[PDB]
């Protein structure tokens, strides 16, 4: 968020460290739950809101 | 079989109980009070005003050239909708064409209007300002360009009052450089029941005179609230040396039946709104044709005529 | 577009929102005869899964029925005559020479017929040639409370 | 397209009552109440020249006979 | 055929059904009102079969003394006198 | 809110030569035409072949 | 099947519970035979 | 890859498209065909079944 | 021979039957016909 | 909250952690969910 | 779905119907119609902006593309015809130009397909050297086998005239549509890069379709109906002001459907039309503390009319007032598309 809102306004644009489109997929652990693997997705052909 | 013995018809007593007053009369609008007339006669007067009396309107439209954007049937329709100023009793009726259809026009029956405008480019324009009134000549096809064409005798029949369009500023179509409209509209007499464009009066309707009476006189700030509920003028706050403030109904004719009070929780006891069953408040706004005085007079005339018709066709049997 | 009456609607199970119905026409006389007699609309008045009636008057007619049968409604001579006549409509249906009415339920100081009196008036003016009068007691829908 | 001459509910004529309405919002700094100066007291003949799209001025810029 | 008597009329002409063509409630209602001011009439109500086709079924039941035709005649004359009074007062109102 | 009309009429009479007036319709069509742009540029066909 | 039309259907309360409306196009176009006898010759004469 | 991208609505109405043209449709014989978006399993994310 | 309109350039092209249709200046390949003077009647309904 | 904690059995002032852990135990299995929803819809239909 | 005012007052099936059915309004498919050779296009001659509109309806710039009109809808069960989900249509408004549909059917003719095989390009458009019939051919078809621009066509009548070279006898193709159509434009589709004959014509027939009994109409909440009787204008109800309500909806249709959002829309419209406002009706604005009804009612009582929306209406055929008041609103009736072709 910080680098993106910097990229919009005055601050010059270097290569974006973390691209805004990225959705950081933290899967928490829990019993009988979805398997936890941190999921840092960066591809197109997804939905983003 | 039970008559109540007070419903006897009596022309003297009826004529005596009847009262008419004319609040306001202009060249277009007329507002007046009829009274001492049962509902059905008011319904009949309203109907004859709206539907039954005749008035010229453009029935047929012969286009000789129309390359405009507006659809051709749309343009004929919209031309037909405009109103024309001619006293509709100066003409006859149109005998409608059954088979053997062509030879069905005469100088008393129909009147012809014609227009033609070709929008040509106007070159005096300095820069680009798509008004377009200034970029092009003859851009907007107005109503006022529908210039009547006399047909024989008519040139002296209506010399005192030219058969012209009512409103010279109505828009009929819109053009851009290159295209053209050219047509003539045949206007005949019509009876509003068949189509709406014949009906002379746009809006003719009545109200039963509302009646506001205060059961228990309100006080003080409630006087402000009560004046505030109905629109201005119909509720005065009485200057009474006893006490401080009350409210009484000056003149209800301006009021609308809106029934705002009865929603209030505290007022509902104090006031009713009723209706004087035999007081009728007509309003009639003409469109472009005739002084509304002539409208109402000719309306009761038309009722008289239709009654004469049924009377005679009965007398035959 | 064809036109039908509200009554039959609940049978055909249409909402008349713009759904469409096949109209047929049997050519010969045997077919139309048996059709007119066995299957004339009124002769299918009881849906055959159970006995209860499947036809009937509906929404406007029923709530205006609750407003006409109600005891708070009173009609004068003019409205009563007019309304009875609009209900009957003799000539097009036929069968009758002159309509017969009932006396007013309340008379003085003004003659005011009541609504149930009008429902009774209709029930009378459709009385068969010689059939003894109806009688019935049965529970209504709108509870009295 | 063009303004619907003779508004639907009532019978008043409103053909000529748009080109004189538009040059009220345009240069009078007034709000939607501008049309009240035109003589429209009802609210049937008022939902006509208020909320009408003049979708012809966007369509007349399509002459095939442009000559350009 | 403006007014034609429908085929249900009693021989005595005591219960006749006038049928005025090319007319709607506009005259039916007011004529019914004027007729009901007439004491010797027992029943007078008007209807329309179908508004598309402009036919107004009238109907008058009368007392045995006078037949219904004369009743309708007098009623129409009375309606004409009503319009006469209205136009008289009206044209008196303005100059 | 109020009827934007004077803006409507002025956009009708002389269309805006600067930028398409209502940008969110373009942001609505964005998926397809952006997939096709990513076909041609951003090296999609090239990697494939 | 022949002799069988079809339309979208509006309601009417004024006709009857027996009767059904028929538009003019169905009337003028849906045909059926009628033998001709001594006593309805007049009607078929008018018809043709 | 079309000749309308970035063209301002004046240059569109001067051609034969409508001012707020949105584009996005392949034209085939004159019936503007289009590729509906379909829904697929998630990319690269090892799921269970 | 008839009169048509170049769809793009808008120029009267006067082509005769059994011919190569094209805009005689534009190179375009579509021609509209133009409405001539014709007497048609429409009821105002 | 009252109905749910009653069905799982814990008090209204229960520890939030144990409450959440119980709830987690509740809807991994599915039949216990039918019980829970029976009880919950019961109390809600009462309120309604 | 967003542009359906008060979308959060309706029973979700009805918002679903109004969504799926607004996607088929007979509305303005754009503004460039001279150059669109699509098969069946529908254009609504007189559409106008909704008096109730969620501000996003202006942001997406729909105002270029209106869908339907604004009708003074009096909720009332008076005609008796308007039951079972139908409605009425005030005849005067129906003839003064209510939703006045225009269909465009562009049909194409292609001599390239009809040649068998073998011999070269044979058939051409026009009148082969030789006589041609006078009775209809010379009436409609100009000289080039291309029909007169704008001449009214009736089903049994030619639209294009082409002749084989061998027999030299002009053939004919008539207007196989069964409804009087017009002709607006004929396009001589040149074949290709160039150097070919006119081997394709494209005739765009402009059928006209006024509201005929059966032409479905719809508010913006799922109340698709039928124009049932086109009730005469003078036999309609009317208020103390004089406006005949243009379209009568049925009361018995609002329960069992939960489209109370429509009543709210009626309030909003009668408020907006009076003052000259555009009532903002995005979902989720108006919370439970103060109802939207109360806000619009404050507006109305400002304007002069009743606060619940009611209005006193005298009936038309009897002349006396209705005992109970009646509801009159200003709704947006996006006309639908199912009238005569289907029926
Ligand atoms: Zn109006
Ligand atoms: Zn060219």
């Amino acid at each position: 968020i910080e680098y993106a809102v910097k990229l919009r306004n005055g601050t010059a644009t270097e290569p974006a460290k973390v691209p805004l489109d990225l959705e950081i997929g933290y899967v928490p652990p829990s019993h009988n739950g979805q398997y936890p693997g941190l999921y840092l997705f960066s591809n197109p052909a997804r939905m983003v809101r | 079989y039970y008559f109540d013995e007070d419903n006897i018809w009596d022309l003297d007593k009826f004529k005596k109980n009847l009262k008419v007053s004319i609040t306001s009369l202009d060249q277009e609008t007329m507002v007046f009070e009829i009274s001492g007339i049962d509902a059905s006669i008011a319904n009949a007067f309203r109907r004859i005003l709206i539907a039954e009396i005749p008035t010229l309107a453009f029935e047929f439209v012969y286009i000789i050239n129309n390359t405009s954007i507006i659809q051709d049937e749309v343009l004929s329709h919209r031309i037909g909708l405009v109103p024309i100023s001619a006293d509709p009793d100066m003409f006859k009726w149109f005998q409608h064409p059954l088979p053997g259809q062509e030879a069905t026009h005469t100088d008393y029956d129909t009147v012809v209007f014609s227009l033609n405008k070709k929008c040509e480019f106007n070159k005096n324009a300095a820069t680009d300002e798509k008004d377009p009134k200034r970029l092009y000549v003859n851009s907007e096809v107005y109503s006022g360009d529908l210039i009547w064409k006399p047909q024989g005798r008519q040139e002296e029949r209506f010399a005192d009052n030219p058969i012209r369009v009512v409103n010279p500023d109505i828009v009929v179509a819109k053009l851009r450089p290159g295209q053209e409209i050219d047509l003539e509209a045949h206007a005949i007499l019509g009876i509003g029941q068949d189509h709406a464009k014949f009906s002379p009066v746009a809006t003719a309707s009545y109200r039963l005179l509302p009646t506001i009476h205060i059961l228990s006189p309100i006080e003080g700030e409630d006087a402000v609230k009560f004046q505030k509920c109905f629109p201005k003028g119909v509720i005065e706050l009485e200057e009474g040396p006893d006490g401080k403030k009350q409210a009484r109904v000056a003149d209800v004719r301006k009021d609308t039946v809106s029934r705002e009070c009865l929603r209030h929780p505290e007022f509902a006891d104090k006031v009713q709104l009723g209706r004087v069953r035999d007081h009728y408040l007509f309003s009639v706004e003409s469109t472009g044709i005739m002084k509304p005085d002539v409208l109402f007079i000719k309306s009761i005339a038309v009722l008289k005529s239709k009654c004469l018709a049924v009377k005679s066709s009965l007398q035959n049997i | 577009t064809i036109r039908m009456h509200y009554a039959n609607c609940n049978s055909y199970n249409a909402d008349f929102d713009g759904d469409e119905m096949n109209m047929h026409f049997p050519q010969s006389t045997n077919a139309r005869s048996e059709a007119q007699f066995i299957a004339n609309t009124d002769s299918q008045y009881l849906v055959p899964t159970s006995g209860d009636p499947l036809r009937g008057l509906i929404q406007d007619h029923v709530v205006m029925g609750v407003w006409l049968t109600c005891k708070d409604t009173f009609y004068t001579r003019d409205e009563y005559q007019q309304l009875l006549f609009q209900a009957l409509k003799p000539d097009e249906t036929g069968m009758y020479g002159r309509i017969k009415t009932l006396p007013p339920a309340i008379q003085r100081p003004g003659i005011y017929w009541t609504g149930k009196q009008i429902i009774s008036s209709v029930l009378l003016n459709l009385k068969p040639s010689d059939r003894p009068g109806l009688n019935l007691k049965s529970k209504a829908k709108v509870p009295g409370k | 397209m063009i303004i619907p001459i003779r508004c639907f509910s009532c019978g008043k004529v409103i053909g000529d009552k748009w080109d004189t309405y538009l040059t009220l919002l345009q240069e009078d700094n007034t709000e939607g109440e501008a049309l009240d100066k035109l003589g429209l007291q009802r609210y049937c003949c008022r939902r006509m020249i208020l909320t009408h799209v003049d979708l012809i001025e966007k369509l007349l810029c399509y002459n095939p006979l442009s000559k350009q | 055929e403006k007014i034609i008597i429908l085929p249900g009329h009693s021989a005595d002409l005591t219960s006749v059904t006038f049928q005025i063509q090319k007319e709607d409630h506009t005259l039916g209602n007011s004529l019914r009102y004027v007729i009901m001011k007439n004491p010797e009439v027992e029943f007078c109500g008007y209807s329309i079969p179908h508004p598309s086709e402009a036919k107004m079924n009238f109907r008058i039941q009368t007392a045995p003394s006078t037949t219904a035709v004369d009743v309708l005649r007098k009623g129409l004359d009375d309606l004409i006198d009503l319009c006469d009074a209205v136009t008289e007062k009206f044209t008196e109102q303005l100059p | 809110m109020s009827f934007q009309t004077l803006e409507r009429e002025r956009t009708f009479k002389n269309p805006p030569k600067d930028g398409t007036s209502f940008p969110d319709l373009q942001k609505a069509v964005k998926p397809h035409v952006d997939s096709f742009n990513a076909l041609t540029n951003a090296g999609l066909l090239n990697y494939a072949v | 099947v022949n002799y069988a039309a079809r339309s979208v259907i509006s309601p009417d309360p004024n006709i009857e519970t027996n009767e059904i409306g028929v538009p003019p196009v169905f009337a003028t176009k849906l045909t059926y035979p009628e033998p001709v006898t001594l006593y309805n010759f007049n009607e078929m004469r008018n018809a043709v | 890859r079309c000749h309308l991208e970035g063209l301002s609505p004046a240059e569109l109405i001067a051609h034969k498209e409508e001012s707020e043209e949105m584009g996005g449709y392949f034209i085939v014989n004159g019936i503007e065909k289009l590729i509906r978006m379909l829904i697929l399993p998630k990319r690269n994310h090892p799921t269970a079944i | 021979t008839m009169i048509y309109l170049c769809a793009d350039c808008g120029a009267r092209n006067t082509i005769q039957a059994k011919e190569v249709i094209r805009c005689r200046e534009c190179g375009h390949r579509v021609m509209y016909k133009m409405r001539t003077k014709r007497m048609v009647q429409f009821e105002a309904r | 909250l009252e109905a749910a904690s009653e069905y799982v059995g814990l008090s209204t002032d229960s520890p939030i952690a144990l409450l959440n852990a119980n709830l987690e135990e509740v809807y991994r299995d599915d039949e216990k969910l039918q019980g829970l929803d029976a009880a919950m819809k019961g109390k809600m239909n009462g309120l309604t | 779905a967003n542009m359906t005012p008060f979308s959060d007052f309706n029973q979700s099936p009805r918002n679903m119907y109004q969504c799926q059915m607004g996607k088929q309004t007979m509305g303005t498919p754009g503004t460039a119609l001279r150059y669109r050779t699509d098969n069946k296009l529908y254009r609504l001659q007189t559409g106008q902006t909704p008096v109730v509109r969620p501000k996003l309806h202006n942001t997406y710039g729909l105002d270029h593309y209106p869908n339907g009109t604004n009708a003074v809808v009096a909720v009332i069960s008076y005609t008796g015809y308007d039951m079972e989900d139908a409605m009425i249509l005030n005849k005067s408004a129906h003839e003064r130009g209510f939703g006045y549909g225009t269909v465009y059917k562009g049909e194409s003719f292609d001599l390239s397909q009809k040649r068998r095989r073998g011999e070269p390009v044979v058939h051409h458009f026009g009148f082969a050297p030789g006589s041609t019939p006078r009775r209809e051919w010379l009436q409609k078809l100009d000289a080039d086998g291309l029909p007169f621009i704008g001449i009214k066509l009736e089903d049994g009548d030619p639209i294009v005239a082409y002749y084989d070279e061998s027999t030299g006898q002009n053939f004919i193709e008539t207007y196989h549509g069964t409804e009087p159509g017009f002709v607006d434009e004929v396009r001589l589709l040149g074949n290709d890069v160039g150097d070919s004959e006119c081997q394709q014509i494209h005739v765009k027939l402009r059928i006209t379709r006024s509201p005929i009994i059966g032409d479905k109409f719809s508010s913006r909440h799922g109340q698709k109906g039928i124009c049932s009787q086109k009730w005469p204008t003078v036999d309609m109800p009317f208020t103390e002001s004089g406006m005949q309500p243009d379209i009568i909806i049925n009361p018995h249709a609002f329960p069992s459907r939960m489209t109370i959002g429509m009543f709210i829309e009626s309030l909003a419209g009668k408020a907006g039309a009076c003052h000259g406002l555009a009532q903002d009706s995005t979902p989720f604005i108006y919370s439970e503390q103060q109802t939207a009804a109360d806000y619009f009612g404050e507006q109305l009582v400002k304007a002069g009319y009743n606060y619940h929306g009611n209005e006193p209406m005298y009936s038309g055929i009897t002349g006396q007032e209705m005992k109970a008041d009646i509801y009159i609103g200003v709704v947006y009736y996006q006309r639908l598309r199912h009238m005569v072709s289907d029926k």
